[PDB]
């Protein structure tokens, strides 16, 4: 309606419920951590190292803390980390530069600080990033265990360190471009409840919990045959639309069973035909598929065809309409390796597929049922490294101390760049020092003293490689440590958090519509 | 509102609707300023707590918004009917709307006779209509110093994430004369519609390679049927040729599967036949529009085939249109025994196909029935093209503006600033109940770069130090030249000498909003007889 | 503190509150002051003259608040005035703006242990380099614009346009009559206040300047025995009229024989003290003033303290009432005495001239005090800053053009330094915007829009704001070489002063 809301003040909405996300999960981060308590209005117990995971469980204001669950959702979406650390810059640099530039008056020569903040950073950042090596699964180790810690997991981090470091090498996009930095498609995430870490094999490509998932069901032919209808099966899954009135009862069931017979008949066939597998993507229910089981073949059901046909290049399978019919082989072999290691009786089809399109379903076996899901978020932040490492070799050691090394490094451009700019500069380059200084808080002593002397250091001796650690609080080589900062992370967890800064710094109204 | 609340639906009883009108004008006003342009911020609309919007567009909020006011009604459209219009004047009627109204009816109701004063915010917007068809001064890109190479570039290099303005000063030259289409505007002009350009990724950051004719875009991997042979010809093809279904449907009411795949299988194989009459007629390419299934794409990988399909059919018909080639001269038919027509053969020196930065095209070389160009862009990543893109598109269209119109005005209130003191003391000229109206609306072209500036943080009081240090008695003078330089480039708030870069908007735009400008004006005024409803 | 009981005004959060907040707030005047400047504030102490003041004394004379330091810290601003009367705008606002500068720092928790050291520290680190930044030096005391160049900063401090000719008024004035060779003397050389003419047309006329009447005669001998009484002419008994027409023919005379008769002996006895001039603190009966005449004694017929205070002060004078012959204490100081026009008014007028005790007299004429005090004011501040009694003022670039002279100095060595006080001093390299701000928000601009461009100069030592166009948009008046200069002393003062105070105000807890 008519209705107007301004400047600063809105921008100070977009401060305030982003100022609250920058704390807790800030502690929460890194190597001085702690959780988030949620006090449901019942008194239930929540506590998290994610407090957007807290906030999609309690009030989110329509200010940034929609927003900061968002961006880090966007945060969450492409490397898989930072979320925690971005809801922590946003806010805060939203929170420092605003107020003494806007009193300076201008969002204008901050809208372009942000970009400028960002660029020695994102500069020196890759300058000082180590080069380590992608063929050692240890030379991918410190790093990788440095990721998988920065959420704090060394449990499944080394097992993590095992399975996914040559995954994504064995990620290939299709395009045959990068592969080495792999989206989630062609490298998923996918679990079997129970196992152990043995029943955890390292599994490089996709896993078909439907390949085998019963004993009657196909069982280790090597390179199988999936067969898609069109021949084995048909396009129908039909009904025959029988008339229906209310005198005839027997009318009503006719109509039920001619679903699934059309289902059978297609499984009819296969039970004549016989292959070693069927896919059947429109799917076959229980019925016509208890009747694959003595026909010697497995029933994969309700997959796509984009994991079929990757499955296909990843198991050794391929789409043929006939077992019967025979043309040739697209991959005569396309396995690495192929296993089922049951969980009970229901059966799960490890295909371990090197440099296949694939799932590469990384096989992630928590000891039990329940820390799998840790085994699942570690092999995900196994792979960022993964992708990070192939991707780029240099990564800096860091994160309380590539922290420092931005932050001091870029008001240290100050010195060379002046100008009107450099306030604005600097207003957003002030913020990044805390948030070691803010893990050097748990370090005890004096959280400031220390990185000062570590922000002398900085420009002194060295910034990322040699500096602050959250372990330390102190100065160490972050090298040497083993302490390591993804470059692939530091690209992103400040961009989108400059990127929310600069929006919520420019939209300066709320209609009520 | 304000006045009586007791009697609701626009009687306050006096100029309580009126101000309570203006104020809203001036109100629903104060959306679109901090709008204005890219300077002006994008607003975050809330919808509703779950909903809300991000946007600085004028006619996108207002659309969006209610108005139960009179002046806030015509406000509304006047952003969206001038964006229906064009697109620009969606934010720049909206800021003197709310004062034109409010100067409007102030003396209309002084009425020696309300007639008088409806001309005074014509008038000066008349007199404007010359001024702003008298730029020839600033936005024309036709006269540059490299013409049409710096119209991109200067458009480019206003955009310019990067070398645009390098090689892509000669891009949107490019761009713009590839295109051979019947698409006219008034005066001559070339579609930036019909402008075949793809992404890169990988090899430069940026650099726009230039094609000879148009490059289809095509893959590899996609197709089991090998697609390639050099030749001088291609087929241009709409049409399909499927193993799985191509005249095969499904039955529901027939309960045999013999019956679905007896008369599947004989379309497997005609598939293999019609590649055989496509090739053989002229063409050693074959493009078709029509596509394959990754299913059906291993029934054509291990039965074999060849053709190029899935190939977009915009390129596939700018291609047969330029190449002489026809998109389908023959079949009314999938057949495979039905034969294939000479005329769909694309005329070309060659029929080559660069893969580069892991993206091949498709290229035809001398396209015989009219010249075309597919220009490559690269980056390393396929957005930087859009920023080229983006930055070429508004390049394209400033300059497409410019093929528009001859007249052509500069962006940013330097075209207003001036006649704003110019009119304004035009006020006196006429003086009476005239320099009260003339002046209402000629002190109102000072407000939009007092809102132009300042959205970019320059407190236009300085701008209009320097606008008006460019308007002169000495200098009245919208001229076809400068001796007062009349552009405001609004990627910056402060005037630039460019005058082929993007932002700048054509003689079309303008008389527009100086209508919708006096529009909220009068429009509110013919009523009679304020009254209640019960 | 967890006591019902007990004292405090500070403390706790207040000393980390209350004890930076309105000591801050003060700077008001001296944020908007220091430099040319237009702002003004309106000054009531209610005279029935509604004072226009920038000068930071004249303002927090009237200033009381409960902030013990704030309370307190007007002393070492005022113990400033006393040691130079520029720079004094300036000693509220710089260490004002860098007091929250640390508590800026107690937000992050840096100590009051800590803080105000690098301050200190950097306190030094000016008042190292601080002399090394001085340029020139004021030499020739005589000379016009050796010495209006000093005031050229002085009164532009406190007041803009009128500075000009004050400076030379001033220089012309030759407070070197003075030898200031650790002569200086603020009564001696004095400013007189004169209703109207112009103050272009306020002068400096040498000797004392009274604008009171000279009655009668002027003196028998220049080198006067001056008779300065607080009441020699009182009447002695007065005539009456009674019936609102005459009390009676027959009782006029006794009482102007008493009058007379008196005054006979009363101005005879003013000529047998040897006055040959009468100051008369009070009313002149024509009786005396018929026998100051005939005696031959400079009458005048009124004296304000202003007069009888300077008189004590110069002539060695004791201001006496008189109804009987008198005798003089009072003596002469004055080697010249006149009834001279100046403000072509009719003036009493002492007079010598010497090195020491010599009274070489400003006279100022303007419409009002107002007019004729703040610019006083104005001027005296740079007559003030003319007292230095070291001859060569080693001028240093004026207008505060040593601000980003030190500014990279202090922000340099702040770098070097490590530890909280490279904050801290580090935040010393940051005050030195306070009067560029104070100037260009005067002037209409951000010190950023200015520091920053000023920054771009980086050891520059002339450019420096003000108020002007100069000093908006291009953040550049010249004030080194100017004509505007301002003396190294109250660089020595100011940030060690404005320091001095801002030590342990934050110490202060009860």
């Amino acid at each position: 309606n008519t209705k107007r809301e301004s400047g600063r003040k809105v921008q100070s909405g977009n401060i305030n419920a982003a100022k609250t996300i920058a704390d807790i999960i800030r502690t929460c981060l890194g190597p001085k951590s702690m959780m988030k308590m949620l006090l449901d209005p019942m008194g239930g117990i929540v506590m998290t190292n994610d407090g957007n995971a807290i906030l999609r469980e309690i009030q989110v204001q329509h200010p940034a803390a929609k927003s900061m669950i968002e961006i880090s959702r966007t945060q969450d979406e492409e490397v898989g980390d930072g979320t925690t650390s971005v809801i922590i810059l946003a806010g805060e640099m939203l929170s420092v530069a605003e107020h003494f530039l806007e009193q300076q008056m201008h969002p204008t020569v901050v809208i372009s600080a942000y970009r400028k903040a960002l660029d020695d950073m994102i500069s020196t950042l890759k300058k000082i990033s180590i080069p380590v090596d992608i063929s050692d699964s240890d030379m991918m180790l410190n790093i990788i265990n440095s990721s998988i810690t920065t959420k704090a997991i060394s449990r499944w981090s080394s097992l993590a360190c095992n399975i996914a470091l040559d995954a994504v090498k064995m990620v290939q996009f299709e395009e045959n471009g990068r592969k080495e930095i792999d989206i989630k498609k062609y490298a998923r995430v996918e679990k079997i409840p129970g196992g152990i870490i043995e029943d955890s094999c390292v599994l490089r490509g996709v896993m078909i919990n439907k390949d085998v998932t019963h004993p009657r069901m196909r069982r280790y032919i090597k390179n199988p045959r999936i067969v898609l209808l069109d021949s084995s099966l048909e396009y129908k899954k039909g009904e025959s639309q029988t008339d229906i009135e209310i005198t005839r009862e027997e009318d009503f069931t006719r109509i039920l069973q001619m679903e699934e017979e059309y289902i059978q008949q297609l499984c009819e066939d296969i039970i004549q035909l016989k292959p070693d597998v069927v896919i059947t993507e429109k799917g076959i229910s229980d019925l016509a598929q208890h009747y694959l089981m003595r026909a010697n073949i497995t029933a994969i059901r309700r997959v796509r065809k984009t994991d079929n046909n990757r499955i296909a290049r990843a198991c050794g399978a391929r789409i043929v309409s006939r077992p019967e019919e025979l043309r040739e082989d697209d991959v005569g072999t396309g396995a690495g390796l192929l296993e089922i290691k049951k969980i009970g009786d229901e059966y799960f089809t490890f295909i371990t597929d090197c440099k296949d399109p694939k799932a590469c379903t990384i096989l992630l076996r928590g000891a039990s049922k329940e820390i799998l899901s840790e085994v699942e978020r570690n092999l995900q932040d196994a792979m960022q490294v993964c992708r990070n490492v192939l991707l780029d070799p240099q990564l800096v050691p860091g994160g309380g101390a590539s922290e420092m090394a931005v932050a001091h490094a870029l008001t240290e451009k100050s010195k060379a760049m002046t100008g009107v700019e450099q306030w604005p500069y600097r207003a957003v380059a002030q913020a990044l020092e805390v948030i070691p200084r803010t893990l050097i808080q748990n370090c005890g002593a004096s959280t400031i003293r220390l990185l000062t002397s570590l922000r002398a250091k900085h420009t002194q001796e060295n910034c990322e490689t040699w500096g602050v650690n959250g372990e330390t609080g102190t100065l160490v080589d972050m090298k040497e440590l083993g302490i390591w900062e993804p470059l692939a992370v530091k690209l992103q967890t400040y961009k989108t958090a400059v990127e929310t800064a600069v929006l919520l710094l420019r939209i300066d109204d709320i209609v009520s519509g | 509102m304000e006045g009586p609340l007791s009697v609701f639906g626009d009687r306050s009883t006096g100029e309580t609707i009126r101000s309570q009108n203006v104020m809203a004008a001036a109100s629903i006003a104060n959306i679109v300023k901090s709008s204005l342009g890219p300077v002006g911020l994008d607003k975050m609309l809330v919808d509703d707590i779950g909903d809300v919007t991000i946007t600085n567009d004028g006619a996108t909020i207002l659309k969006l918004l209610e108005v139960e006011h009179p002046a806030a009604k015509v406000l509304c459209e006047l952003a969206d009917l001038q964006d229906k219009e064009v697109g620009d004047g969606t934010t720049s009627v909206v800021i003197i709307a709310a004062e034109l109204l409010k100067n409007a009816d102030e003396l209309v109701k002084q009425k020696i006779h309300p007639t008088s004063v409806i001309s005074g915010y014509r008038l000066a917007c008349k007199e404007a209509v010359r001024y702003i068809n008298e730029n020839l001064i600033v936005n024309t890109d036709e006269l540059g110093r490299d013409c049409l190479i710096n119209a991109a570039k200067t458009s480019m290099s206003s955009k310019i994430i990067g070398i645009n303005g390098d090689f892509f000063a000669n891009m949107v030259v490019d761009a713009v004369l590839a295109i051979k289409y019947t698409d006219i505007r008034g005066q001559p002009r070339y579609p930036v519609n019909s402008v075949n350009i793809l992404k890169a990724h990988g090899r430069s950051q940026m650099e726009s390679m230039l094609i000879s004719g148009y490059a289809l875009n095509c893959v590899v991997g996609s197709q089991g049927m090998p697609k390639r042979i050099v030749n001088a010809k291609i087929a241009c093809l709409d049409f399909s040729l499927q193993k799985t279904k191509m005249k095969l449907g499904v039955q529901v009411v027939i309960t045999d599967p013999e019956k679905l795949d007896q008369i599947r299988q004989r379309e497997s194989d005609i598939t293999k036949e019609r590649i055989q009459k496509i090739l053989a007629t002229g063409a050693n390419v074959i493009l078709t529009t029509g596509g394959i299934d990754d299913m059906c794409l291993k029934y054509f990988v291990e039965a074999g085939a060849m053709a190029v399909r899935r190939v977009l059919k915009r390129d596939l018909k700018r291609i047969a249109k330029a190449s002489g080639a026809t998109i389908l001269s023959t079949l009314a038919n999938l057949e495979g025994e039905e034969t294939f027509e000479a005329a769909m053969l694309g005329q070309a020196e060659e029929v080559v196909q660069e893969r580069i930065c892991d993206d091949e095209l498709i290229l035809i070389k001398n396209t015989k029935a009219r010249t075309s160009a597919s220009i490559i862009l690269r980056g390393a990543n396929d957005f930087m093209c859009d920023e080229m893109e983006r930055s070429l598109h508004d390049a394209l269209c400033v300059v497409k503006r410019v093929l528009e119109s001859k007249s052509v005005v500069p962006g940013g209130g330097a075209v207003e600033a001036a006649l704003s003191i110019y009119l304004e003391n035009y006020a006196t000229s006429m003086g009476s109940r005239e320099q009260l109206a003339i002046a209402e609306f000629a002190r109102s072209l000072l407000v939009i770069p007092n809102t132009l500036a300042v959205n970019a943080a320059q407190d236009s009081t300085d701008l209009v130090a320097k606008l008006r240090a460019f308007h002169n008695e000495a200098q009245v003078n919208p001229e076809r030249k400068n001796l007062k330089w009349i552009g405001l480039d609004l990627s910056n708030g402060k005037p630039r000498d460019n005058k082929q870069a993007g932002v700048f908007e054509p003689t079309i735009v303008k008389v527009k909003s100086l209508k919708f400008a006096t529009e909220a004006a009068i429009t509110i005024l013919r009523i009679d007889d304020l009254i209640k409803l019960h | 503190m967890l006591k019902e009981g007990a004292k405090h005004f500070s403390g706790l959060e207040e000393a980390v509150y209350r004890n930076i907040q309105a000591c801050k707030e003060l700077a008001q005047t001296t944020r908007t002051a220091y430099g040319p400047n237009g702002m003004n504030k309106m000054v009531i102490n209610h005279l029935e003259k509604l004072f226009v003041t920038n000068d930071a004394a004249t303002i927090l004379r009237e200033l009381e608040v409960q902030h013990p330091a704030a309370k307190m810290i007007v002393m070492a601003s005022h113990m400033q005035e006393q040691e130079v009367g520029d720079g004094t705008n300036f000693v509220l606002v710089f260490a004002g703006a860098l007091l929250e500068l640390a508590e800026e720092l107690l937000r992050i928790g840096l100590s009051v242990s800590e803080v105000i050291e690098g301050y200190e520290i950097a306190c030094r680190k000016a008042h190292e380099i601080l002399p090394n930044l001085v340029c020139c030096s004021a030499k020739n005391l005589r000379d016009i614009d050796e010495v209006s160049s000093l005031l050229r900063t002085s009164i532009m401090s406190k007041q803009y346009g009128n500075e000009v000719f004050l400076a030379k008024l001033i220089a012309q004035a030759c407070v070197s009559i003075f030898p200031d060779s650790g002569h200086f003397n603020v009564d001696n050389i004095r400013v007189c206040k004169i209703l109207g003419s112009g103050i272009s047309s306020s002068s400096v006329l040498h000797g004392m300047v009274f604008k009171k009447e000279t009655e009668g005669d002027v003196t028998s001998v220049k080198d006067a025995k001056i008779a300065v009484y607080s009441c020699p002419f009182d009447g002695m008994i007065t005539e009456t009229k009674g019936t609102v027409l005459i009390k009676t023919a027959e009782e006029l005379m006794n009482f102007s024989k008493g009058e007379e008769n008196l005054m006979d002996a009363q101005v005879k006895a003013i000529a047998d003290t040897g006055a040959n001039v009468v100051v008369t603190g009070g009313k002149v009966a024509d009786m005396a003033l018929h026998y100051a005449n005939k005696y031959n004694i400079m009458l005048v017929r009124l004296n304000s303290k202003w007069d009888l205070r300077r008189l004590c002060k110069t002539v060695g004078a004791t201001a006496l009432p008189r109804l009987t012959p008198p005798v003089l204490e009072e003596m002469g100081h004055c080697d010249s005495v006149y009834l001279s026009e100046v403000g072509d008014t009719q003036v009493v007028v002492f007079k010598h001239e010497k090195e020491d005790g010599a009274i070489s007299t400003i006279v100022l004429r303007g419409s009002t005090d107002n007019l004729m005090d703040d610019i006083e004011r104005a001027v005296d501040d740079g007559v003030n800053t003319f007292k230095v009694l070291t001859r060569d003022k080693r001028l240093v670039p004026g207008g505060g053009a040593t601000e980003i002279e030190l500014a990279k100095q202090i922000t340099s060595y702040g770098e070097t330094c490590p530890g909280l006080e490279q904050y801290a001093i580090k935040k010393f390299a940051e005050a030195f915007e306070a009067i560029p701000r104070a100037l260009a928000e005067n002037s209409g601009v951000k010190a950023n829009e200015v520091i920053s461009k000023l920054y771009a100069v980086h050891q520059e030592g002339n450019k420096n704001v003000g108020l002007d166009i100069e000093a908006e948009v291009p953040a550049v008046k010249d004030m080194l070489e100017a004509g505007i200069l301002d003396t190294y002393l109250g660089k020595y003062w100011a940030i060690k002063l404005a320091t001095n105070a801002a030590v342990t105000v934050l110490r202060v807890d009860q």
